RNA sequence: CCCGCCGUUAGUUGCCAGCGGUUCGGCCGGGCACUCUAACGGGACUGCCCGCGAAAGCGGGAGGAAGGAGGGGACGACGUCUGGUCAGCAUGGCCCUUACGGCCUGGGCGACACACGUGCUACAAUGCCCACUACAAAGCGAUGCCACCCGGCAACGGGGAGCUAAUCGCAAAAAGGUGGGCCCAGUUCGGAUUGGGGUCUGCAACCCGACCCCAUGAAGCCGGAAUCGCUAGUAAUCGCGGAUCAGCCAUG
């Protein structure tokens, strides 16, 4: 999550081809989730804090 | 032979459609 | 029945047997009978000579097979293999 | 035969925001099409729970979407009148369609 | 399974001749879970017994069976020193499971090319004495006509 | 007149409606020969009838949907049993005690984390 | 099995490169990264030295060759 | 590594959600982000208030946000003209132009968040940390409550090797999804390393 | 919390179930009964009867949708291992700061003659191919799902309606069933490899894409020592969906 490679929020990427989503707390880049934008970390978390509406802990 | 890309099977297995698996 | 290539296929329905030649697989059977209009469910032991000529007229006037298309293949195996190509040095690697 | 569908993430402040609309519509325009239910859109998210490695946990995750329809046959002035200006459900998107 | 001992589940009779065993039989044809195939198949095998027989087709298989049934095994165990044979009577719950099971092996074990003709006829060899179905019953019951040597155990 | 009857084995949910008729059945509209065509279990699927002797002086109109074939069967057997207790709730005394009046709760279990098939799981080896 | 569909590709970098010097008539080595490009005709002849992530390998180019797109005669990976 | 977030855990009954609102498809993200930033500022900012916990309501460019602290006049400040920066300091980040409110804590010896950073703090100023610990436990235990527990990381006091400490009392079932127990964590930034501090309170029942 | 019976609420789901009209496709009138829908609520507690026991609890029976925790989730104690992660994030110390900082193109993360792990597809007729025809759930979709027509063997292109979506689309579910073919053979089993043509995505598909079509059609005839999962609607078997995602190596 070097700050300079987050540099997707950088429009121009001469190729559209060329961006990539990114978390948008940790850069974590890898596994991210486009409804939300958050590093599947960045995101069990703040579902757990309660900082996620409605994103209830599953369970059937 | 699911494997067999060319008969039914072998088209549903990979999802795709063609000569020998018409769409209706 | 010599048919393409000096490839005599026998007993089972034709559609099936001009399989047995290097150059004809299921679709180019189907179409052979197709054209040339021959049950393709008859047998080869059960088929009439000038039939089995419009299939040898056709089949072999239609299609490059054996020994030509071996050649070709072969041939074209060398062909990228002369060159510095890559997908040529998967011939050798 | 104004069509007011709701949408929500909650349920207890769903059928509540609805049958307002209901009762509040009791006292001028048709019965309505009292509050029908619709199935519910479960968005399910699995993550694995801790991170690096220990694919085998992952932990669960939804985010239900509740629906609603109400519907209110035949208005009557009066009518639009509660309606106006008189809910109070928070996380709950009313569009209407007359 | 420590305590508890498991209760045997009991299957639902059959539907042309609603007697157990047959269904039982049927599953054991069946592969993959697929009853329907694996019925025609016993069914079918049923028909081809009252024509190359004359016999009604359940009498030959319940009476198929009773001659492939064990009456005695061989459950090994550790007297100490070596790994014993130790034979002894066959609960007659399992006596079936290894019936029919063997059945269904010797079956799919011959030579013709299908399904019912495998199973009917062996059925029938096995209403006569005669089968590798019924082979197997007997190089079973011999390893246990005489057991192997207990006497440490002097009662 | 007619009489209600509603059941649901394995997802499958059917309704029966048996009438003074005689014998014949249609479901959904061809007749039980012809929606169960091969399957055998369809046979079952009228044996609560059989009972207490019906399919001689009643006639079942049945719809059924979701949840395959046999699955259906199944659940044709709770409608047309239950059918039939509202015609003479003195059938019961004779149907249940065969357990054709009860609703199989057996359901597709889940499949689970770490787990290929529910409760299959994976293999390991070495050292 | 190769397909490109309609509109066989060539980065302009060397194509306007490699024709500016058919006016002339030749060249002599023509150093480009463009292994990402086909072989065209107006290329035959030439010597094009496309790059192997390290060093540049002068391919001469040919007719019996022009189907391929440079790199395929530009190896990448020595080995054992 | 183990036992659930006893917050999240029973966010379906006693305990709800800080961010409170609909929508979705494609706003959700853009929205919800936004209401990171905003708790961004309300921490860095009313912290030596008592921030205990963000409410963020909405219903389209009309958003509520209610801080709750322990010592409102902090938020608020002289006549308030404080609640005129922040309030406003908070639109130069969202023009969705919402409001602001600010409730007081009734008595911060019970909101877990509060009991933690109390421990935080004393932590950070190099205070013997087992009696923070045990000194926070018994002022709510001492202040109603019918249980409480807190837990510090390691390097408590600096010690070369990552401890534990402990301390807690009355009933505290983390297990039980109905408790109603609230949960807190305050981390510890210190001249030799980062200390967590957990800090768990028990209240009635529904 | 979800699945099992039931009721209340609510019917632009659902039905000749009751009625008349039909381009008989529930299409329109109409009605909420049933189905379903999603909310609340009732309901099993060894409460009931017999019998063993001091008691708990245990065996059986009855009514019942359901029985002795009805199935499955969610839920993982004080602590263990100096267990994993300083490459998610955070942070103590050390170290680099014409560079262990940053941009770019190309390459590499994808090679092999090797070994192992986890898988898929098989070695066939309780099968495989073709035609016809039947039943599902759970999700997804505006910078998207794409009906319908024509074109092309096809991938797919070009035209183009409906849908911000229980009441339009992805969709045919497949195994199955019905007729028929193949007839035991490396064989209409198996699909690898390779040649050739071609479509699409993408600035670009050589190193490294998927897919369609023809041709080739390999190893493989069910696996040595050893070893794995599963006690039910499970194992086995058969498809369908999603997330990431331009596309896609998902046989995960
Ligand atoms: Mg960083
Ligand atoms: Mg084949
Ligand atoms: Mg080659
Ligand atoms: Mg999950
Ligand atoms: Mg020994
Ligand atoms: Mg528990
Ligand atoms: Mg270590
Ligand atoms: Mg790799
Ligand atoms: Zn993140």
């Amino acid at each position: 999550a070097r700050k300079a490679l987050i540099e997707k929020a950088k429009r121009t990427p001469k190729f559209k081809v060329r961006a990539y989503t990114r978390c948008v707390r940790c850069g974590r880049a890898r596994s991210v989730y486009r409804f939300f934008g958050l590093c599947r970390i960045c995101l069990r978390e703040l579902a757990h804090k309660g900082q996620l509406p409605g994103v209830r802990k599953a369970s059937w | 032979g699911k494997g067999d890309r060319r008969t039914r099977r072998g088209k549903i297995w990979r999802g795709t459609y063609g000569k020998y698996r018409p769409r209706k | 029945a010599r048919i393409a290539g000096v490839e005599i296929p026998r007993n089972k329905r034709v559609d099936v047997a001009l399989t047995y030649i290097y150059g004809i697989g299921k679709a180019r059977a189907k179409e052979a009978l197709e054209k040339t209009g021959i049950n393709p469910a008859t047998r080869v032991k059960d088929l009439t000579e000038a039939e089995v000529v419009r299939l040898r007229e056709y089949v072999e006037n239609t299609w490059k097979l054996e020994g030509e298309l071996r050649a070709e293949v072969a041939a074209n195996i060398k062909r990228l293999m002369d060159i510095g190509c890559y997908r040529g040095l998967r011939h050798r690697r | 035969k104004i069509r007011i569908k709701l949408r929500g993430f909650d349920h207890k402040t769903l059928d509540a925001s609805a049958q307002k609309i209901v009762e509040a519509a009791r006292r001028s325009g048709a019965q309505v099409s009292g509050p029908i239910p619709l199935p519910t859109r479960v968005r399910r998210f699995t993550v694995i729970r801790g991170p690096f490695k220990h694919k085998d946990s992952r932990e669960h995750f939804e985010l239900r979407t509740h629906n609603r329809l109400v519907d209110i046959i035949n208005p009557n002035r009066k009518t639009i009148e509660q309606l106006m200006t008189l809910d109070l459900p928070t996380g709950v998107e009313i569009e209407i369609k007359t | 399974a420590r305590r508890r001992r498991a209760e045997v589940r009991q299957l639902q009779p059959d539907l042309v001749y609603g007697d157990v065993l047959v269904t039982a039989f049927i599953n054991k044809i069946m592969r993959d879970g697929k009853k329907n195939l694996a019925a025609r198949i016993f069914y079918d095998a049923c028909k081809i017994i009252q024509e190359k027989t004359g016999q009604e087709p359940l009498k030959v298989f319940k009476q198929a069976v009773e001659n492939v049934k064990p009456r005695m095994e061989v459950r090994s165990r550790r007297v100490g020193g070596a790994n014993y044979q130790v034979p002894m009577e066959v609960s007659p719950r399992r006596q079936q499971s290894l019936a029919l099971r063997w059945l269904v092996q010797a079956a799919n074990q011959r030579p013709e090319r299908r399904a019912a003709v495998r199973i009917a006829h062996e059925l029938m060899d096995a209403a006569e004495g005669k089968g590798g179905a019924v082979k197997k019953k007997e190089d079973v019951e011999r390893m246990a006509e005489a057991n192997r040597a207990y006497a440490h155990y002097r009662w | 007149e007619q009489y209600y009857g509603t059941g649901r084995r394995k997802e499958a949910v059917a309704r029966v409606f048996l009438r003074p008729g005689n014998g014949k059945v249609t479901v959904n509209g061809q007749d039980f020969n012809e929606y169960f065509q091969g399957l055998v279990r369809a046979v079952a699927a009228l044996e609560p009838l059989r009972a207490v002797d019906a399919l001689g002086r009643f006639d079942a109109y049945i719809t059924v949907r979701g949840g395959g074939k046999s699955g259906q069967i199944d659940a044709i057997k709770l409608g047309i049993a239950r059918a039939l207790v509202q015609y003479n709730p003195d059938y019961r005394a004779k149907l249940k005690p065969l357990g054709f009046l009860t609703r199989d709760a057996r359901v597709v279990e889940r499949k689970k984390y770490g787990k290929h098939k529910a409760r299959r799981a994976p293999q390991y080896s070495k050292r | 099995p190769r397909s490109l569909k309609k509109g066989v590709f060539v980065d302009d970098h060397l194509l306007e490169k490699v024709l500016e010097l058919n006016a002339k008539g030749e060249k002599r080595l023509i150093k480009t990264w463009s292994r990402r490009s086909t072989i065209v005709p107006e290329m035959v002849g030439h010597t094009i030295a496309v790059y192997n992530g390290k060093q540049h390998v002068p391919v001469y180019i040919t007719e019996n060759m022009v189907g391929h797109k440079l790199g395929e005669f530009a190896p990448t990976r020595t080995y054992r | 590594g183990n036992k659930i977030h006893p917050i999240g855990f029973r966010l379906g009954i006693t305990r709800d959600w800080e961010s409170r609102w609909y929508a979705g498809k494609k706003q959700y993200r853009h929205l919800l982000l936004e209401d990171q930033r905003i708790r961004g500022l309300l921490e860095k900012e009313l912290y030596s208030a008592g921030l205990a916990r963000v409410d963020i309501e909405r219903a389209a460019d009309n958003v509520a946000v209610t801080v709750h602290v322990a010592k409102p006049g902090v938020v608020i400040g002289r006549g308030g003209e404080r609640i005129r920066v922040l309030r406003e300091e908070l639109a130069k980040l969202t023009g969705k132009n919402v409001a602001l409110n600010v409730q007081e804590v009734q008595n911060p010896n019970l909101s877990a968040p509060l009991v933690a950073q109390r421990v935080a703090e004393q932590i950070e100023r190099r205070f013997a940390v087992r009696r923070a610990i045990k000194q926070a436990v018994q002022r709510v235990m001492e202040s109603g409550a019918k249980g409480a527990k807190v837990i510090v990381s390691g390097r408590i006091g600096g010690a070369e090797q990552a401890r534990t400490e402990w301390a807690a009392q009355g009933r505290v079932p983390l297990h039980t999804l109905r408790a109603n127990i609230d949960y807190g964590f305050a981390l510890a930034r210190t001249t030799y390393g980062v200390l967590g501090v957990k800090a768990y309170i028990f209240l009635g029942e529904v």
